[PDB]
């Protein structure tokens, strides 16, 4: 998970739904840019 | 590649003030030469032990 | 060949217990749900923030301080009105009007 | 498989027939009595009118009919935005996104618009879709975004820097550039630096495709390992020495260099959490440090650094 | 053209749609317990083809069913975005950035995806949001998979870019790959003699 | 840390989908090539109907 141990027991496949994809996610991309072209930094 | 280039340009080129100083490209056979003799498979180091 | 991506890197013990407190601020986006966000305690807490899920949320304390809207961005209606009066335009809505009318009474 | 997107949408945009000037006005008419309408529409919304029947009708009619012209004459001339798009393929973005970003100039060139200048659409029009195509290929296609003023130098050094090599067989120099452009050798080497393309991790170095660059990059970031626990001992010696200091010699090295929180305290902070005057601190400072500087106590800490 | 007509002469009486949030509609109105009753009736009584064809869909219905999972999976919503290091931008000394080619087809993405919302938001005519649609979803298709569904999408010098999916199949996947073997600190070679005193 | 994108319209899969034997095409009960037409845009579809 976040936190992990070596007790891992059952790895379960199966297709996530987006309601499980925007709990994932930490924020949210919506720029396409990768790094500033004169500072580098993100 | 040069040919290819040359006539592109005599085409757009207007008549009566061109030469082949201006419609050749050089450009072609020294990238080929080169993509040749460097970056090949059958141009190798000469192993000289 | 040896890169690295442009960063830092540090070596000191993550001690668990001597940190600077936290206090944790609840910022409701528009859909209404919440999302966490812990602060320092000597810290100016912002009304408004980029959530979680990444649209605006307000705090859930009540703060509502003005919504700070911005101009709209120039319209097909604006970029049309400036070369064009609106009297002008009339004549030909008539023109039309009657088109279609003639159209309907027909 | 008609996989082709470029033909499932080239055979999609040869339908609709193509217009004329005439047919061009008669469509910029209805679509400005169209923009009209609906205008008035909204003002007659608000605080207004109960509407006659068939005058509110008739000009929903209008306002429905300008948005079909409008529709119709964007249809007529997509042929236009791929024949002025084509040329700007074999480089940077590809051909569809092109199309798209045309597509959207074009939106613009019909919007911000005029038909009383007496001019086929294409005219003005082909400027706009000219303009966006390059913006797009400007902003969206480096990796790195690099904007546009920045964009068209790099552009005007690179087909001077060209064609002053085939003018003058040999390449250009970073004066020979800098004189031409009016600019300065350094500003002429920074763009050519910002002209590199970001290699991708992503090829094969060996001839089999087996070997690839991101398996031989050492990270020059990673955790020495034995940088990690020198610092630590590095800790522990320290923290012993100091010990080794009187009470007040302790408590002033740790607070003046922050070896307690991380924050660094100065003299005034230390002198008042300590109720004695800034100088009496740095005097202990000096003779603490002089203490510390005895090889007793330093050649312990000597290898650290 | 025929579709126009029956709706602007027949808006009533029937709703019908055009794309993947329509098909969302079809899997959200799609019961997958009466369907396999019908096909649990099928196996048990058609006969020949119809039985084997009944016999793979009951297959992936019933896999649905006994899973619970509500196939609207296959309909993406929300995608999520891999972590930046995974997918590095090292710099090799001298400036020279490294991409890893899954932050070109992310860019991908995000520019079409981007395009899209200004498009609809202009209200552009039908031809040009679904190309861009058609789009969207051509780059989605691609990220998740190069090569599948179409001609690979290629870059520099015409080579195929690395999908998730090639970084997660075939020889060079991580399934066949250095979850294979590993090099490992605390080690040395050298060439080897006889020793007959040992 | 991971990131997710707010799409403005639903898009579909490409695993689920066009990976032979098409799973979509047996759980909605078309034939593959009949919803690369679909999804794909360049074919309507009712959804309903009284």
């Amino acid at each position: 998970a976040m936190l992990d141990v070596n007790f891992f027991d059952e790895l379960r496949i199966g297709l996530a739904t987006a309601e499980d994809i925007r709990q994932w996610s930490y924020g949210e991309v919506k720029k396409p840019e990768t790094i500033n072209y004169r500072t580098l930094k993100p | 590649r040069m040919e290819r280039v040359v006539r592109e340009r005599m085409t757009t080129q207007d008549v009566e003030a061109i030469t082949p100083q201006t419609l050749i490209n050089i450009r072609p056979v020294v990238a080929a030469i080169k993509e040749f003799f460097g970056t090949s498979q059958l141009s190798q180091f000469m192993d000289q032990n | 060949l040896r890169g690295s991506r442009l960063g830092a890197v540090s070596y000191e013990t993550d001690r668990n217990h001597d940190l600077a407190p936290r206090q944790i601020a609840r910022y409701r986006t528009d859909n209404g749900e919440e999302f966490e966000v812990p602060f320092a305690d000597d810290a100016e807490i912002p009304g408004t923030w980029l959530c979680r899920n990444g649209m605006e949320g307000t705090l859930i304390e009540g703060d509502l301080p003005e919504p700070k809207k911005v101009k709209p961005p120039r319209t097909h209606w604006d970029m049309l009105l400036e070369r064009r009066s609106i009297e002008e335009l009339e004549e030909l809505l008539k023109e039309r009007l009657e088109l279609i009318r003639s159209r309907r009474r027909g | 498989a008609s996989a082709d997107s470029v033909r499932a949408y080239l055979k999609q945009i040869g339908k609709v027939a193509l217009l004329n000037a005439e047919e061009e006005v008669e469509l910029a008419k209805r679509i400005e009595a169209g923009l009209y309408a609906t205008q008035l529409m909204t003002e007659l919304s608000e605080r207004g009118e109960k509407l006659p029947a068939a005058q509110r009708r008739d000009m929903m009619w209008i306002c429905r009919d300008g948005d079909r012209a409008k529709n119709h004459l964007l249809e007529a001339n997509l042929r236009l935005v791929v024949s002025l798009a084509k040329r700007y393929t074999g480089r940077g973005m590809a051909f569809l996104d092109l199309i798209q970003e045309g597509n959207l100039g074009l939106i613009r060139a019909v919007e911000k618009f005029d038909y009383t200048k007496g001019y086929k659409f294409s005219t003005y029009a082909t400027w706009w879709i000219r303009q966006a195509i390059t913006r797009a290929m400007a902003d969206q296609a480096r990796t790195i975004r690099i904007p546009v003023h920045m964009v068209e130098v790099i552009n005007k050094l690179g087909r001077i820097q060209r064609e002053l090599l085939q003018d003058l067989g040999r390449e250009p120099t970073p004066e020979e550039l800098a004189k031409e452009m009016d600019i300065t050798p350094e500003k002429v080497l920074e763009i050519q630096q910002y002209a590199r393309e970001p290699i991708s991790l992503d090829q094969t170095i060996g001839d089999e495709g087996d070997s690839q660059l991101g398996d031989f990059i050492e990270d020059s970031e990673a955790v020495v390992a034995v940088d990690a626990v020198s610092f630590t001992l590095l800790q522990d010696q320290l923290q012993s020495v100091l010990d080794t200091l009187s009470e007040r010699e302790a408590g002033v090295v740790r607070l003046r260099f922050g070896l307690t929180d991380g924050q660094p305290r100065t003299l005034d902070e230390i002198g008042q959490v300590y109720g004695v005057t800034r100088e009496r601190i740095r005097q202990i400072e000096s003779k603490t440090m002089s203490k510390l500087r005895h090889p007793s106590r330093s050649q312990v800490l000597r290898d650290y650094l | 053209n025929l579709y126009r007509e029956l709706v602007d002469r027949y808006g009533e009486y029937f709703t019908g749609a055009m794309g993947a949030e329509s098909i969302q509609k079809l899997i959200e109105n799609f019961d997958i317990d009466a369907e396999a009753e019908s096909l649990r009736d099928v196996i048990r009584n058609g006969k020949g083809q119809k039985k084997l064809r009944a016999l793979k869909r009951l297959k992936v219905v019933a896999a649905f069913q006994q899973s619970g999972n509500s196939p609207m999976g296959m309909v993406l919503d929300a995608v999520p975005v891999i972590p930046p290091e995974l997918r590095p931008m090292v710099q090799l000394d001298g400036g020279r950035f490294a991409t890893s080619d899954l932050n070109d087809l992310y860019r991908r993405v995000i520019n079409r995806n981007n395009r899209l919302k200004r498009l609809i938001d202009l209200g552009a005519p039908e031809i040009i949001v679904n190309n861009e649609k058609r789009m969207l979803q051509e780059s989605v298709d691609a990220l998740f998979d190069n090569g599948r569904r179409g001609r690979p999408v290629t870059g520099p010098g015409n080579r195929p870019l690395k999908s998730l999916s090639d970084l997660l199949k075939g020889k060079q996947g991580r399934f066949r790959q250095n979850l294979l073997g590993k090099r490992v600190d605390y080690s040395g070679r050298s060439v080897i003699v006889v020793g007959p005193q040992l | 840390r991971m990131g997710h994108i707010e799409l403005a319209a639903p898009v579909t899969h490409i695993w689920y989908f066009k990976g032979v034997p098409s799973r979509l095409g047996y759980l909605l009960d078309l034939a593959p090539k009949d919803l690369e037409k679909i999804i794909y845009f360049a074919a309507y579809v009712i959804t309903s109907v009284d």
